[PDB]
């Protein structure tokens, strides 16, 4: 257990194979739900 | 904005589109495209502002982000727009023909299919020639990037009034103030 | 707007003391042209 | 917000969330508002072989609506967002012009509906 | 901008350059960003009844 300082990694690493007569199709699907937040108003004086 | 990073093939055909002004460069340490290297190039004993400003009680902080995150970024959306069309803005990126892409964004903006597909390699010519001529475009024109320069005249001009402010007598004897 | 005929006026004394006081002018006259410039730039720019 | 993605539907990417756009629901927070978002994910792809046309009795026929797929032995004609195989018919494709122009064009046969049962 | 005239394909008018909008392409600048935009426009018109 101690600090350890790094450079960060962007993200994965992915390749893609690319063929001037192939696709892909997908064949299953999923439902999914998300949450966002926004604020409104804000308080009177005087 | 993406999450994973992907990568172009190494063979760099796609049907007569030669694309070569825009992929990056693995020639150059930079590794930026053309454009990229004309744009930073364009665009601008004795002590720097830096320290001159610093030795008053102002400083100037680093970014957090760098330039070679930054192309990495963009490199990989090229690629990827480049690769798998629209797929992968919303779940895993399918591969696809580009000019199959192109007949289905053709589909989409209402024109039929067959159009574009007897008209390729004009379509192609066409393309090319647009990418030279807008290269030697902004090549030429010295006066399109007005607004980072201003951005950064603005800047500099109030950090200037304001370190020169510091000389007035403000209506005392004098200015300096251990005399 | 003016800085002197607001500030001091017509009085020499009074603008020759103020000459020494600080530069604010500048800065007061170069805000009201780059609000003057901005209503040209959006009337051109919502109409044209 | 409100206006676009709650009393209708909206086709802007990422602009109701992330994915495909289905519904919305509000609910009342302090001094805010809270959305939920439903969107629709594809899974689970696979790997298959295309064409871009199809030259039979020396004329060129086009998917209609869909794209031309083959399982290695057969061929046939598929939406582009779900898997559903139906045989190459004249319902769902149109001719135009003769096959010496478009490049990559392959030789099959187009079954057509009329025939067997005029035949019969 | 970079959300909706890049992942996708837009349907608003003059909102991805002028003309019909059917690509686009990113580019870096020192603290800027520049767009590339591709479009499509007619030409060579005809009468008829």
């Amino acid at each position: 257990q101690s600090i350890i300082a790094y450079t960060m990694s962007l993200g994965a690493e992915n390749s893609v194979a690319y063929s001037n007569n192939s696709i892909a199709i997908p064949t299953n699907f999923t439902i999914s739900v998300t949450t966002e937040i926004l604020p409104v108003s804000m308080t009177k004086t005087s | 904005q993406v999450k994973q990073i992907y990568k172009t093939p190494p063979i760099k055909d796609f049907g007569g589109f030669n694309f070569s002004q825009i992929l990056p460069d693995p020639s150059k340490p930079s590794k930026r495209s053309p454009i990229e290297d004309l744009l930073f190039n364009k665009v601008t004993a004795a002590r720097d502002l830096i320290c001159a400003q610093k030795f008053n009680g102002l400083t100037v902080l680093p970014p957090l982000l760098t330039d070679e995150m930054i192309a990495q970024y963009t490199s990989a959306l090229l690629a990827g727009t480049i690769t798998s069309g629209w797929t992968f803005g919303a779940g895993p990126a399918l591969q696809i023909p580009f000019p199959m892409q192109m007949a289905y964004r053709f589909n989409g903006i209402g024109v039929t299919q067959n159009v574009l597909y007897e008209n390729q390699k004009l379509i192609a010519n066409q393309f090319n020639s647009a990418i030279g001529k807008i290269q030697d475009s902004l090549s030429s024109t010295p006066s399109a990037l007005g607004k980072l320069q201003d951005v950064v005249n603005q800047n500099a001009q109030a950090l200037n009034t304001l370190v020169k402010q510091l000389s007035s007598n403000f209506g005392a004897i004098s200015s300096v103030l251990n005399d | 707007v003016d800085c002197t005929m607001y500030i001091c006026g017509d009085s020499t004394e009074c603008s020759n003391l103020l000459l020494q006081y600080g530069s604010f002018c500048t800065q007061l006259n170069r805000a009201l042209t780059g609000i003057a410039v901005e209503q040209d730039k959006n009337t051109q720019e919502v109409f044209a | 917000k409100m206006s676009e993605c709650v009393l209708g539907q909206s086709k802007r990417v990422d602009f109701c969330g992330k994915g495909y756009h289905l519904m919305s629901f509000p609910q009342s927070a302090p001094h805010g508002v809270v959305f939920l978002h439903v969107t629709y994910v594809p899974a689970q792809e696979k790997n298959f072989t295309t064409a871009p046309a199809i030259c039979h009795d020396g004329k060129a026929h086009f998917p209609r609506e869909g794209v031309f797929v083959s399982n290695g032995t057969h061929w046939f004609v598929t939406q582009r967002n779900f898997y559903e195989p139906q045989i190459i018919t004249t319902d769902n494709t149109f001719v135009s012009g003769n096959c010496d122009v478009v490049i990559g064009i392959v030789n099959n046969t187009v079954y057509d509906p009329l025939q067997p049962e005029l035949d019969s």
